[PDB]
C-alpha cells in the first residue's frame, strides 16, 4: 500500500525558517511529480509549487517565489519544503500530493496527512481554566448553559471533557484561537435545570504539553 | 495568473438531491498539447483533499459513479446524481494548465435543515480570571441554522471590537446544526469602569438582533 508520510506539526518563531518534509513508501519519488498546497485556517487551498525529483525542475506560484524553497532526496525518497523569513501569514497546514501518469497509464494521485506550522515565540505554558456560570438562575423545567473557559496556553493541543467523559450530549467544544501567541478554547454544556446545581458539573482540562491537569467545578455565583 | 471561480459558495442539500457545482476560468485552460487539466476535489472535515474527476470528465480510481463533470474551455460543472452523507465537505475546482496552477475558492456542500434559532448564553468573568487580573466575557450561541450569523458586543450601549474572539463548529453530524463561542477579553481594570455587558446575534430566526445582557454591580 502506498504511502505519503509528512512530518509532525511544528512550532517556529517568526523570521527564522522551517523545513517540511514528505516520505513515500510504497513507490519512487522519482516515477512522479511532487506539488506543495497550503492551507489557512478556515481558508481555501493555495497551491506552492511543483517539482520533479528526477530532474531537479520546480514551478513555483510567483507569491511563493522568495518564501518557498522545494527540493527532494531521491536516496531517502522525500520531497522536502522550506518556508523562510516567517511570519503569521504562514501559520497554515501544508500538504505533499504525489501525482504523475496521467498521460502513459492509470493516473496516481495520493497526498500526505498534512502538516501544521504554528508561527509563534511563546514557550510552553500551562492554561488557566475558569468557570462559566449563569449569571442569573433557571427557570422550572429549562436548560442551563455551563461553560470552561481555557486561556493562556501552548502548545495545542489541550483537551477538555465534562464529569470525566460521562457528560457528553449537549457539549459543544470551540476550537482553539491563538492571539499575541497564546491558545483560547471554551467548551459548553446545556443540562437540564433540574440536574444544576443539584449534580455535580466538573470541567476536566489536560494540557499535555505542560503536564498539566486542572478539574474545575462549576458552582453557582 | 488563471484564476478559477467557483458558483455557489455554498450548497444545502437533501440526502438524494442532485448537486450541481460550478467553476469558470479567467482564461481558457486548454493547454497546447490539446488536454485541458481542469480537475475537482473533495476536503472533508480534518482530511486532505481527495481527487474525484480529472481532465474535466474522466472519473478518478475508486471515485463512485454518481460523480460526474463536464465542460467547455472555461466553463466546468462537476455533477452529484444523488448526495450521500459522505459526500458533504467542501469541493474545489483546480487548474493544472497554466503556471501558477490554481484552485477555486470552494464550494461548501451541507446539509439543509429547518431553521434552528441561537441559543445564546453570557457569562460574566469568573472570580479566579478576576483575581489573575484578567476579565473575559463568554457568549455562547449553539445549535443554529443556517450558518450565516454576526455577533455584535455592547459596553454600556456602545459597540466594542477590541478584544473580541470568535470560533466555532462545523455542521454537527447529528442535527446539523452551526455553534459558535465569542469571548471578549477586556483588563480586570476595564471591566471595573463599565455597567452593561451585551451579546448581540443577528440570524435569520429572528428579525431584530437576538441580546443577551448582565450588568457587573448584579
Ligand atoms: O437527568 C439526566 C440528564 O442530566 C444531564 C446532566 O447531568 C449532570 C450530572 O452529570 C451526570 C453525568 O456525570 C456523572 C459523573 O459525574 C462526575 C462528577 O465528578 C465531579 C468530580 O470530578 C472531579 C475530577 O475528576 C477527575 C480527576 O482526575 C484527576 C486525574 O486526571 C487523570 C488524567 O486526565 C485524563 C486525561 O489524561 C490522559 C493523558 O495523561
Ligand atoms: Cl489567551
Ligand atoms: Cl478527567
Ligand atoms: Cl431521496
Ligand atoms: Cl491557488
Ligand atoms: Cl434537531
Ligand atoms: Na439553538
Amino acid at each position: 500500500e502506498v504511502q505519503l508520510q509528512q512530518s509532525g506539526a511544528e512550532i517556529v518563531r517568526s523570521g527564522a525558517s522551517v523545513k517540511l518534509s514528505c516520505a513515500a513508501s510504497g513507490f519512487n519519488i522519482k516515477d512522479y511529480y511532487m506539488h506543495w498546497v497550503k492551507q489557512r485556517p478556515e481558508q481555501g487551498l493555495e497551491w506552492i509549487g511543483w517539482i520533479d525529483p528526477e530532474n531537479g525542475d520546480i514551478a513555483y506560484a510567483p507569491k511563493f517565489q522568495g518564501k518557498a524553497t522545494m527540493t527532494a532526496d531521491t536516496s531517502s525518497n522525500t520531497a522536502y519544503l522550506q518556508l523562510s523569513r516567517l511570519t503569521s501569514e504562514d501559520t497554515a497546514v501544508y500538504f505533499c500530493n504525489g501525482r504523475g501518469g496521467m498521460i502513459t497509464t492509470d493516473f496516481f494521485d495520493y497526498w500526505g496527512q498534512g502538516t501544521t506550522l504554528t508561527v509563534s515565540s511563546a514557550k510552553t505554558t500551562p492554561p488557566s481554566v475558569y468557570p462559566l456560570a449563569p449569571g442569573s438562575a433557571a427557570q422550572t423545567n429549562s436548560m442551563v448553559t455551563l461553560g470552561c473557559l481555557v486561556k493562556g496556553y501552548f502548545p495545542e493541543p489541550v483537551t477538555v471533557t465534562w464529569n470525566s467523559g460521562s457528560l457528553s450530549s449537549g457539549v459543544h467544544t470551540f476550537p482553539a484561537v491563538l492571539q499575541s501567541d497564546l491558545y483560547t478554547l471554551s467548551s459548553s454544556v446545556t443540562v437540564p435545570s433540574s440536574t444544576w446545581p443539584s449534580e455535580t458539573v466538573t470541567c476536566n482540562v489536560a494540557h499535555p504539553a505542560s503536564s498539566t491537569k486542572v478539574d474545575k467545578k462549576i458552582v453557582p455565583r | 495568473d488563471v484564476l478559477m471561480t467557483q458558483t455557489p459558495l455554498s450548497l444545502p442539500v437533501s440526502l438524494g438531491d442532485q448537486a450541481s457545482i460550478s467553476c469558470r476560468s479567467s482564461q481558457s485552460i486548454v493547454h497546447s498539447n490539446g488536454n485541458t487539466y481542469l480537475e475537482w476535489y473533495l476536503q472533508k472535515p480534518g482530511q486532505s483533499p481527495k481527487l474525484l474527476i480529472y481532465k474535466v470528465s474522466n472519473r478518478f480510481s475508486g471515485v463512485p459513479d454518481r460523480f460526474s463533470g463536464s465542460g467547455s474551455g472555461t466553463d466546468f460543472t462537476l455533477k452529484i446524481s444523488r448526495v450521500e452523507a459522505e459526500d458533504l465537505g467542501v469541493y474545489y475546482c483546480f487548474q493544472g494548465s497554466h503556471v501558477p496552477w490554481t484552485f477555486g475558492g470552494g464550494t461548501k456542500l451541507e446539509i439543509k435543515r429547518a431553521d434552528a434559532a441561537p441559543t445564546v448564553s453570557i457569562f460574566p468573568p469568573s472570580s479566579e480570571q478576576l483575581t489573575s487580573g484578567g476579565a473575559s466575557v463568554v457568549c455562547f450561541l449553539n445549535n443554529f441554522y443556517p450558518k450565516d450569523i454576526n455577533v455584535k458586543w455592547k459596553i454600556d450601549g456602545s459597540e466594542r471590537q477590541n478584544g473580541v474572539l470568535n470560533s466555532w463548529t462545523d455542521q454537527d453530524s447529528k442535527d446539523s446544526t452551526y455553534s459558535m463561542s465569542s469571548t471578549l477579553t477586556l483588563t480586570k481594570d476595564e471591566y471595573e469602569r463599565h455597567n452593561s455587558y451585551t451579546c448581540e446575534a443577528t440570524h435569520k430566526t429572528s428579525t431584530s438582533p437576538i441580546v443577551k445582557s448582565f450588568n457587573r454591580n448584579e
